[PDB]
């Protein structure tokens, strides 16, 4: 199962985003054609448009989270310059 | 004009029966929602709730209670009918053809009385009010915003500059606070069970006409009628039907429930003295004693002199036959006012009743509810519901987003999710049913999501015996394996 | 009994008067010759002398803590005026 | 760096199959429910060869034949798929798992998602989970006041304290061999540099986890219960 340090960081990543007055939308589901898990983020504001989205494609979920984080992390750190 | 064929309503919310229908139809109905009632898993939870001693001997419960005032409303209304067809006025006021539904309808009023209350009773309530007062705060929504708003919702804040909204937040916040057993007992039978009763039926548990969502003073003409709670605010179309089935005005009252309370205040007093005696606390000859120092010849006299298991059989039978021919004269007496629902009194409420009842009220205050057992059961009831709420504060904590998806299917929330699945099956159905309903585009979706949310929990809640929720809280404590 | 709310919404009120800067005397007793219960209530201040008293009589204490209730917050309006 | 032992491979292997099926047994075991169940919720939630002999040779004894021919379905394969990329596993930086397209995948995520479905699910274990948290989080809670002393008062403490009671014994309660490892490193630490507190406070927490992670599920629940004063 998924290791809870990982589930930590992706929640702490989200509420970094949250804080910065962003809003993070998270969808999942498994596609049985490629066999594997799919994670998709999208990135909206206090208005309710989409700005970033992204979709994740794995068959173990412990390297699914991470490159969420490491996403997630490199989004703020673009959009963290100002606004 | 008196007529009883206005108010005795055989139809249905849900698969009606329309049409012309003879006597022996309806009472094939009314017999059927009797085999509803009887049969319902409500009443085999009050089997194992506690009236007054905790359960063990043979002391009562909640269900031996019902049936002493299903009794006692069932002779009051024989009694009625009687001295109503004396007189002659039977067929004048349309009851010829109506007597078996008159008696079945007070008779299953009188059982479903305690249908709603919480576990441990008084004390439970109380828990919950004082629990969502501290969250919620109401009394800071009484007028303009303010800045020192002490709510811990951030969509429940009254926030300057939104007067539509704020209405919707005052009376949300009025509303959570207010749960009371009648209320909560409309919306089982309604909502959580789905039994299906009939309009007359579900009438004749309406016992307050207040809402909950009420600020301020009353109107002086219903000062009464309105000193409690009557109903929550996701029933409150369900009671517009209502009236509009039964032909009453806004905060009426339906005739035949003065005839359920009267009985749910004579027994009210002597079955809990009988009890005293069988758990060795005190005997017979301090009951007189006490009973004479605290005071009335007729029953007391007859009652301690004949009597030199049988005393109480002997004791009761005087008390019936001297309160139920008043009971019934005052119904009587003033039927116009009742017919119409605007009757601002109790039909016991200066007479030589009032003051048997109160010296067998004060007796059992000063004899049987000053025992430490009582008082101990009463502390912990309070601690147990207290702790149980604490225990599933974290489901409340959460966003719309987060208890939208939880609902639906998590891996981001495994305790929030465990919490969630321990709830019963009926009552997330209530809670999907109440919230599709709702205009997902509204700017007041969040403010009902979490009124219902919160609606929620308290059934959850309200909906165990005193043991279960004993036992679940010693094991979500991680007290006992 | 007593419902709840009732007592809740009478400590409301006297909360708020007290943090009015006056004082609430709260005084009870039952009345045979009437048969009813009696409430009498006596507003104060910091120093102690009495302002408004008004007793009331009902057979039921659910409307009698209603109307208590009802006549604080009528006061509370009148002296919250000023002072 | 950050480099792996060939062998660790097989080992992971091993703990990916019998992950399974094991569970699966055990829930016909504590009554809650049967092969019947076990078939349906098979072929509603999918294999011909596995289950089909299975399910037809069958008709304690149908899990004793199902586990040998899953076994003589997936060994081989590992075996193989250990042989062919051999180099890589020397050199250490294989980045792939050996049962990592096949109809092994499909099998084991087959058993994986009925026991997911079926006995995850089940009231008990929930509850045991949320037990658990609760114990472990209060016994933290109650050796809490152990981190809140100073490097000196900590000190003077292991050495031999009329100061410090409760504190004294809750050090006492912990056992021998983890505070024969805190002394043994603490001791080479240098006494002089301005990083001493950082260190001591770091072996201080792993002396706590230590302790908290050397029990058994019964032994913390009965000290959780007795150091609260529930049970005597």
């Amino acid at each position: 199962r998924l290791y809870s340090g990982n589930l930590a960081a992706f929640k702490a990543a989200t509420n970094k985003l949250f804080q910065l007055d962003l809003a993070v939308i998270y969808d999942d589901w498994y596609d049985a054609y490629t066999r594997k898990d799919c994670i998709r983020l999208r990135i909206e504001d206090r208005s309710g448009n989409l700005i970033d989205t992204s979709t994740f494609y794995h068959h173990d979920e412990d390297v699914l989270f991470n490159m969420c984080t490491d996403w997630l992390n490199h989004m703020y750190d673009q959009l963290k310059d100002w606004k | 004009q008196i007529d009883f064929r206005k108010k005795i309503n055989w139809h249905r919310r849900y698969r009606s029966p329309q049409g012309v229908k003879t006597e022996h139809e309806i009472l094939r109905i009314f017999e059927s929602d009797r085999g509803r009632i009887i049969n319902s898993p409500a009443i085999r939870r009050l089997q194992q709730k506690t009236q007054v001693f905790p359960l063990e001997a043979a002391v009562r419960t909640r269900l031996t209670h019902s049936m002493e005032v299903q009794q006692v409303g069932r002779y009051i209304a024989k009694e009625i009918l009687s001295r109503l067809k004396e007189l002659k006025l039977l067929e004048a006021y349309g009851l010829d053809e109506l007597t078996g539904p008159f008696e079945s309808i007070v008779e299953m009023s009188c059982l479903m009385h305690d249908i709603g209350n919480p576990p441990f009773g008084h004390f439970g309530e109380a828990a919950i009010n004082d629990w969502f007062r501290q969250r919620l705060h109401p009394e800071d929504a009484e007028s303009q915003p303010l800045t020192d708003d002490r709510c811990s919702v951030a969509a429940l804040r009254l926030r300057d500059g939104e007067e539509p909204l704020n209405e919707l937040r005052r009376k949300i916040r009025q509303d959570l606070c207010h749960f009371e057993g009648n209320a909560q007992g409309i919306r089982l039978v309604h909502t959580l069970m789905r039994m299906n009763l009939t309009w007359a039926q579900v009438g004749g548990i309406l016992k307050y006409t207040r809402p909950a969502w009420w600020r301020g003073e009353t109107p002086e003409t219903h000062h009464y009628l309105m000193k409690k709670p009557g109903y929550y605010l996701s029933e409150e179309a369900y009671i517009a039907r209502l009236r509009k089935e039964l032909n009453l005005a806004l905060y009426s009252r339906f005739p035949l429930t003065w005839i359920m309370e009267a009985a749910d205040d004579i027994s009210y007093c002597v079955a809990d003295l009988e009890d005293a005696v069988e758990k060795r606390i005190f005997t017979v000859e301090q009951l007189y004693h006490h009973l004479h120092e605290a005071w009335f010849s007729l029953v007391v006299e007859n009652a301690w002199e004949k009597s030199r298991d049988q005393f109480f059989m002997y004791l009761r039978v005087n008390t019936l036959n001297k309160l139920v021919p008043y009971a019934a004269q005052r119904f009587i007496d003033n039927l116009p006012a009742i017919f119409a629902g605007t009757f601002n009194h109790a039909l016991l409420e200066a007479s030589e009743c009032s003051d048997l009842l109160k010296l067998y009220k004060n007796v059992a205050v000063k004899h049987v509810f000053s025992h430490p057992d009582v008082e101990r059961l009463e502390l912990q009831g309070y601690r147990v519901i207290s702790g149980l709420l604490e225990i599933y504060r974290p489901l409340l904590s959460l966003s719309l987003s987060d208890f939208t998806e939880l609902v639906e299917k998590v891996k981001r929330f495994p305790i929030e999710s465990r919490l969630f699945h321990k709830l019963s099956t009926r009552h997330r159905l209530a809670y999907v049913e109440a919230v599709s309903k709702l205009p997902s585009d509204s700017p007041e979706f969040p403010l009902w999501e979490y009124y219902y949310r919160c609606r929620l929990l308290q059934d959850y809640i309200s909906g165990m015996t005193d043991l279960y929720a004993w036992d679940e809280y010693r094991r979500l404590m991680a007290v006992e394996q």
